[PDB]
Order: structure tokens, then C-alpha cells, then sequence
């Protein structure tokens, strides 16, 4: 009821036309920014109360940003570009102690949205999907994120079949990437978290407050 | 809390 | 190619007709040997060589176990059914230390189970799939359990559509549960090393060996 | 290593 995968595909395109740590978390800063300007575009993200609009956000945007940079490397050979312009290595990522997390970033990620070709449209829907995270604590209305959750789905999957008719597993096959990033999106938290106990490596306001508790 | 996130959410 | 939903529900219903962590690890052991013979049952995975076989059960007998108590509860009210005949109340949880968890598992997981009256066949269907995961490290042939994998959903959604036709988006519900119990088989994992660091509460020999490295 | 899981997948 209201949930046109055209508008999805517009709020994508309208925010996305020498330790590399320290570069990776100067980009999750700068990508905060843009990904509450990504979040308004989402069809009636913006209607929900701000409390839960705060909620979702800072419940998904692990998982949200992952996924972009993710999808945005496709192109690219053993690394990541970052929304900064600068490219990761895997063997720079491997040579600054974070190779583990940067290998499954390729594997889990990267190498399968490259194999299938994942679109922009559906990479849009699946962080709609995400965003609608009707399990946030402390929602107000969880039934309602639930409700968005399913439009999101329901018209991705209408996309999917019309547009890749003869791979009937398409659909499944992109909410079966979920799980992965679920799992990746914790490991870097706590990376995070570690590098914020260190201290060191510089982590701006927007990255810090998304560190705050709850 | 979360300053920053309220503000540019409500602008 | 050869996935029937009803060898699958045959392995569901061949292998299953004062401290609550202790007892709560003592049917997680107890359990173990039981989904081995699960899994022996699951079509075409005792072909897969023994090596991969291991691996895929060390990857995901914590999910497994999770989906497979939580969906037995769900004729209970705030509480849990052990596989040894025990029940554990959210306010015992609570009262061991370990509430916020228990509440993951009956909020995601029992509750969205009992709602959508999730039946034993998307049950099996569901552990199927953690099953054979492509993404499991070491795996000597990956695109073999990509495959299995496939067909399991594949045989998933012919089953919904046609169980449910009223239901359209209830496959895509299905599969957005997996996400939550990947995220509650993590944080488990972590009460799990904790305990074992800590020592006191007995953990049996076939639990142990799955806390064993990798 | 994992002595118990191969004894049970190998019977
Ligand atoms: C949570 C997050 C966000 C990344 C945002 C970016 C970089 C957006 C962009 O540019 O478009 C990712 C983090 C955080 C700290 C912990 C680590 C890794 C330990 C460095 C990573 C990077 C995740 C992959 C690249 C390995
Ligand atoms: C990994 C695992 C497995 C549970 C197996 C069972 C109990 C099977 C069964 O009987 O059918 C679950 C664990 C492990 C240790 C950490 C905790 C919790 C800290 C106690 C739990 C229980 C998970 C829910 C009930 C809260």
C-alpha cells in the first residue's frame, strides 16, 4: 500500500552519484550525515514518530553503511572504496590488524552481490528492509515498522520476477544475505567499541554518539 | 541524548 | 532436484515427539547427539564429505538448537521448554542473570513463531537452510551447499503459497527470522565462553567440544 | 580435534 520500488531507487541514487582504520571511521562519520538524508527519502520513513525514526536509525546504521560501501565495491578487485574516494586494500586492511572482518566483508558480501548482480534497487530495498526493523527496542509502535517492513518486501519481490523472470530464486537468495550481514554488522561494533576503549584512532561526533548508550 | 541524530532528523 | 518438504518434516518429528543455566546447558548437550541424527536425516547431507559435514554443524548447531526450543515453546506462556522435560520461566531467567537474553529469545523469536503459527514443516525447512551454509569457513566445496540450500527454500516456498495461498509475503516472513536468531545464536555463544571462563557451571563433553577452537 | 562430532556423523 504505498511502497513503489521507483522511490526506493531514488532516495539510493540521490545520496551516491595511513592507517586505513582511521580512514574507514572518517567515512562511517561522513556517511551518518548522508544516511539520515537516505532514510527521509524512504516512502513514510519520515511520517513515523522521531522517536522511533532515532530508534530505527540507530538500531540499523551498522548494517545500513555496510551494505553501501559493500555494494559500491562490487567493481572493485581484493578491496573497498570508501565514500572518501580512498580505496582499501585487503592487504592494507590485513597489514593494520582488521584482516579478519575485511575478508568476510569480501567473501559474505562484496564477491555475492558482484556473482548475482545485485542492482541498486534491490541493494535500496534491502536496506529499506533493514531500516524497518520492527525487533528495535523500544518502538512505539512495532506493528506499524512491521507493516512498512512487509510493503518493502512484497514490492521487491513484485521487482524481482518482472525484472529477473527466469531466476525464481532471486528473491530469497537477497534476503538470505541478511543473515551474514547481521553477523558482520556486530563484529564491527565491537571493533568499534575496542577502538574507543584504546583510544587512538580518532572517531568523530556522529560515529561517537552512535557509540552512546542504550 | 543523541543530539546530533534529533537535530537532523527534525530539519 | 530431490528437497521434499516431507523428508524434511520426518526429520523433525523422528528426532523430537536450582540455577536455569546449568539446566539450560545440560539440554543443549543432551541435545547435540540428537541433532546429529537430525541432520543424518536431512537429504543429501551424509553425501556431503565428512569434513564439510563437521563443519556445517559446528557453524550452526547453536542456531539450530535455538530454532528448535524456541518453536516448542510456543504453547508456553513466559517460559521455555528444555529438551529434558524442564521448564524455565522468564522470571527464573531473570532472577540467574541472564533476563535480557531470555527476552530476545521470547520477543524475536517464540512470539513472532506463535503469531504467525509457524507449523514443523517451515520449521524443518528453516534449519535446513542454517544447515547448509554456504558462508561456513573451510567448507572444501561451497557451491555444493549453496546449492542444497537453494533447493531447501526453493521446496519452502512451493510448500507456502500452496499451505498458505491467503498468505503471500508469509515465505518472505519466514526467511526475516533468520536474521534475529543469528544475532541471539552470537550473544549466546559469548554467555557460553563466559561461563566456561568463569568455570562453575558444568558444561558436558560434547558442548565443550563445540566451545573448542576454531 | 572434534573427536565426539566425527564418531557420531561416521556410525
Ligand atoms: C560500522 C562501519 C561503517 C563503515 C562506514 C563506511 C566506511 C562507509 C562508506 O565509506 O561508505 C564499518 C567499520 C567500523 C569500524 C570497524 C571496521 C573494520 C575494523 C576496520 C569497519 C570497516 C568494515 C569493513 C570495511 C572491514
Ligand atoms: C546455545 C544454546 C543452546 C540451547 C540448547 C537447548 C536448551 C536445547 C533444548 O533444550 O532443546 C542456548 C544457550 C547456551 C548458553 C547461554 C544461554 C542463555 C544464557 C542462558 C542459552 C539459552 C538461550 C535461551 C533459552 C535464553
Amino acid at each position: 500500500e504505498d511502497m513503489p520500488v521507483e522511490r526506493i531507487l531514488e532516495a539510493e541514487l540521490a545520496v551516491e552519484p595511513n592507517d586505513p582504520v582511521t580512514n574507514i571511521c572518517q567515512a562511517a562519520d561522513k556517511q551518518l550525515f548522508t544516511l539520515v538524508e537516505w532514510a527521509k527519502r524512504i516512502p513514510h520513513f519520515s511520517e513515523l514518530p522521531l522517536d522511533d525514526q532515532v530508534i530505527l536509525l540507530r538500531a540499523g546504521w551498522n548494517e545500513l553503511l555496510i551494505a553501501s560501501f559493500s555494494h559500491r565495491s562490487i567493481a572493485v578487485k581484493d578491496g573497498i572504496l570508501l565514500a572518501t574516494g580512498l580505496h582499501v586494500h585487503r592487504n592494507s586492511a590485513h597489514s593494520a590488524g582488521v584482516g579478519a572482518i575485511f575478508d568476510r566483508v569480501l567473501t559474505e558480501l562484496v564477491s555475492k552481490m558482484r556473482d548475482m548482480q545485485m542492482d541498486k534497487t534491490e541493494l535500496g530495498c534491502l536496506r529499506a528492509i533493514v531500516l524497518f526493523n520492527p525487533d528495535s527496542k523500544g518502538l512505539s509502535n512495532p506493528a506499524e515498522v512491521e507493516a512498512l517492513r512487509e510493503k518493502v518486501y512484497a514490492s521487491l519481490e513484485a521487482y524481482c520476477k518482472h525484472k529477473y523472470p527466469e531466476q525464481p530464486g532471486r528473491f530469497a537468495k537477497l534476503l538470505l544475505r541478511l543473515p551474514a550481514l547481521r553477523s558482520i554488522g556486530l563484529k564491527c561494533l565491537e571493533h568499534l567499541f575496542f577502538f574507543k576503549l584504546i583510544g587512538d584512532t580518532p572517531i568523530d561526533t556522529f560515529l561517537m554518539e552512535m557509540l552512546e548508550a542504550p | 541524548k543523541h543530539k546530533i541524530l534529533h537535530r537532523l532528523l527534525q530539519d
